[PDB]
DNA sequence: ATCAATATCCACCTGCAGATTCTACCAAAAGTGTATTTGGAAACTGCTCCATCAAAAGGCATGTTCAGCGGAATTCCGCTGAACATGCCTTTTGATGGAGCAGTTTCCAAATACACTTTTGGTAGAATCTGCAGGTGGATATTGAT
DNA sequence: ATCAATATCCACCTGCAGATTCTACCAAAAGTGTATTTGGAAACTGCTCCATCAAAAGGCATGTTCAGCGGAATTCCGCTGAACATGCCTTTTGATGGAGCAGTTTCCAAATACACTTTTGGTAGAATCTGCAGGTGGATATTGAT
């Protein structure tokens, strides 16, 4: 059938007719350029390439294939500037990084 | 026999690096449910509660207090201390503006 | 023989101080603690409890926790929105 | 009649195995994705809002959400954010 | 042409300090002040009706707006005047 | 023809009010009462503000209010610190206030 | 050719700063630290006051530039036009 | 017998009140300018500032860092000085969150 | 250094709670084609205000000297938190009515949308006016040496 | 405690810039008055899933002992506060050219607005499938005592 949809047209795996929907539904302007969603979807994918990408490795390195809770929450503070995006966020069952100040230490 | 017994610190030692390592809540639930559904009662009677709802307070109140214990860390450290004290919360608080 | 702000036990308080870190506590932290986490809940319920009769319900539910959440600053992952 | 409840998990997923093939994710880990993805979504969007009111405009366009991800995402992140978006909408304005 | 909420600060001014003046400055604050306070209800007000599905904000969501952003105190006051002022505006034409 | 400020026994502007939450985009719809109660509540609360601002002005024997008095007003009231608590008055000083451990002798 | 300007920000500035901030004693490596501060608290406003004046394609930033990109840090700002 | 001098710490003190009672900026305003300037400059060239644009980042500046020294001085005095340190400028960043 | 007591690892095992693949029913999207409307850039330009060069001058930065006392290092000891084994009461797990959370239907007060008519908050500009900063003197502390 | 060197306190005073005072223009508001559209309150209802009760489960309260940490006391060195001489650079009052922001008209490429057609993501219920958390065993590292 010829009846592409934008995501493919742009070629995203995220939904360009679902972020457009969106967009002008939450009330952010009276009117909406056609390839804002198309940016918008394209950014959001991204970042989501971004994390799953970290958190598979975090799982790879504790010999697991599925990724959990923990394993994003690695992901993002292991890393600099997701840990600042998510400087105000709370990853629910993700737990804090191993890590205890020196002082705290046995005197070896 | 051979009263074996750890040093102080040895085993708070082995505890840190445990919880570390783990993500389940700590504090018990129903003791913690029935404190936020008493906290709430002052605010609208006869309220119910999705479970999950109160499990997302306690993610989020668990999470608070381990980060505060952070921060206080570093402020008895900064007195030269290992003994956390209220002295230490206080000032943590207040730096963040939950306080002078 | 029941109090709930002290049902949040000394053993529990612990675990969490060593989640953060912490290698030694002093007695009078266990008091402090409950009475911190006595303001966070109350800060944070009340904004919830007042989403809950903005939508005329007698159930909070966790989107009304999580928006307030999201209002404290307080963020939370995984319980929708 | 149970009324709909939409999500980004099919989309997170897809996502999920072009990065990372063998993999796998637990509920919980795509509710938080599903979590992030509204987050930046509203933070992106809530900014584009913001930059067209101060410049009087009535419409968000791509330059908004261009400008939005400048001043939200760190250094390193909003460069590949931008010409990720950059790409896309080239990409798409360049077809039938 | 720059509109700025500074005759009807002066004239509140009036009422409760009848012979107080204010520097240029100072009112330059106070509308920094309003139209800060009125975009945080307001915002507060939209994710609120969004938040359940509705399109229309009325005096209702202003309210709780009100109370989710204020203080004790001042969100007890701001309420009634608020309520106050919609009952006797009903009230009349 | 009486004005919506005037059928509401208000100061602020009614119609302006509802105007700005309009064109603000905050929603498709904005009822009538909507913008009545926010100018009612923006009213009382630089009313608290001013009430508060000219006292410091008469406790430094001043006529006009400044923004230091607006300052003044604003950090020593509990409630309007927190509203403003992420606020900065330009020109409006900071409360005098010296830690006791910083004062001299012994008593 | 601006260049070492961030010694503009003299010791006695620092020391009145402090001052008003109840401040009793100032350690000599105060003085440096501060400014290390400063300079990334201005790079921080002005690199998002700067980005709003090119979004509106100005070369001059305004003081609502800067009022904005206060906002967006936390640190809202009264007296400028925001 | 001759010559009169203030013990060290009374004109601090004298100091702190004067600052403490009033408004006017303390650093001098130009060279505040070429520091923003400067800053500005190295991010994108052939910019312009409306005066006010200046004067509001000095404003917003000396607020957060008078904001800072106060959460400092806090922190020295939580170890005990009296005297502020680099260390707890920084300690106080960690925990208002510019580091943590 | 030398065991002895424990904690920690690692390789392997397996049962099941939660992940998956399956199929269909479908309302709500999302794409598409046509007609209508309009936001906002391009273009010309009036005009505010930004950059800048100028000059006079004293407020304030700089740099030095000197020594008061704050920081920090060391010693030391009373005490309070850590570890631990003892004993059990509270939490947790799994099963069952019922309250509300929602999904539907309905309809009416209420909210666009549009056309006029009318009141007014800006403001450009002039002229008048007033609070107060800021200079002065001298009366009331505050400090610090003795 | 008495006393001298200084800073603070403060009511009196007057030039000035910043504020209050018209006068007029007035077009963009804000209001009045039909016509047309509709959101969401309200009543009714079905199915979750939440509060409750019971029993099997395992974590916490408790008292003892003493290691070691925190803070009091003492000490000394050197760094940071005060005071002072010197002189420059900020600040201040002004004018000037022109950059560039902003007002105004012009008009098209892009967007909204239905209407029609097709795709699809979410839901429900059934069956199938699997990553892995604990459970065991045995090796070995860690820690604490002599």
């Amino acid at each position: 059938a010829k009846a592409k949809t934008r995501s493919s047209r742009a070629g995203l795996q995220f939904p360009v007719g679902r972020v457009h929907r969106l967009l002008r539904k939450g009330n952010y302007a009276e009117r909406v350029g056609a390839g804002a969603p198309v940016y918008l979807a394209a950014v959001l994918e991204y970042l989501t390439a971004e994390i799953l990408e970290l958190a598979g490795n975090a799982a790879r390195d504790n010999k697991k294939t599925r990724i959990i809770p923990r394993h994003l929450q690695l992901a993002v503070r292991n890393d600099e500037e997701l840990n600042k995006l998510l400087g105000r966020v709370t990853i629910a069952q993700g737990g804090v990084l191993p890590n205890i100040q020196s002082v705290l230490l046995p005197k070896k | 026999k051979k009263p074996h017994r750890y040093r102080p610190g040895t085993v708070a030692l082995r505890e840190i690096r445990r919880y570390q390592k783990s993500t389940e809540l700590l504090i018990r639930k129903l003791p913690f449910q029935r404190l936020v559904r008493e906290i709430a009662q002052d605010f609208k009677t006869d309220l119910r509660f999705q479970s999950s709802a109160v499990m997302a307070l306690q993610e989020a109140s668990e999470a608070y207090l381990v980060a505060l214990f952070e921060d206080t860390n570093l402020c008895a450290i900064h007195a030269k201390r290992v003994t956390i004290m209220p002295k230490d919360i206080q000032l943590a608080r207040r730096i963040r503006g939950e306080r002078a | 023989l029941r109090d709930n702000i002290q049902g949040i036990t000394k053993p529990a308080i612990r675990r969490l101080a060593r989640r953060g870190g912490i290698k030694r506590i002093s007695g009078l932290i266990y008091e402090e603690t409950r009475g911190v986490l006595k303001v966070f809940l109350e800060n944070v319920i009340r904004d919830a409890v007042t989403y809950t009769e903005h939508a005329k319900r007698k159930t909070v539910t966790a989107m009304d926790v999580v928006y307030a959440l999201k209002r404290q600053g307080r963020t939370l992952y995984g319980f929708g929105g | 009649r149970k009324s709909r409840k939409e999500s980004y998990a099919i989309y997170v997923y897809k996502v999920l195995k072009q990065v990372h093939p063998d993999t796998g994710i637990s509920s919980k880990a795509m509710s938080i994705m599903n979590s992030f993805v509204n987050d930046v979504f509203e933070r992106i969007a809530g900014e584009a809002s913001r930059l067209a009111h101060y410049n009087k405009r009535s419409t968000i366009t791509s330059r908004e959400i261009q400008t939005a991800v400048r001043l939200l995402l760190p250094g390193e992140l909003a460069k590949h954010a931008v010409s990720e978006g950059t790409k896309a909408v080239t990409k798409y304005t360049s077809a039938k």
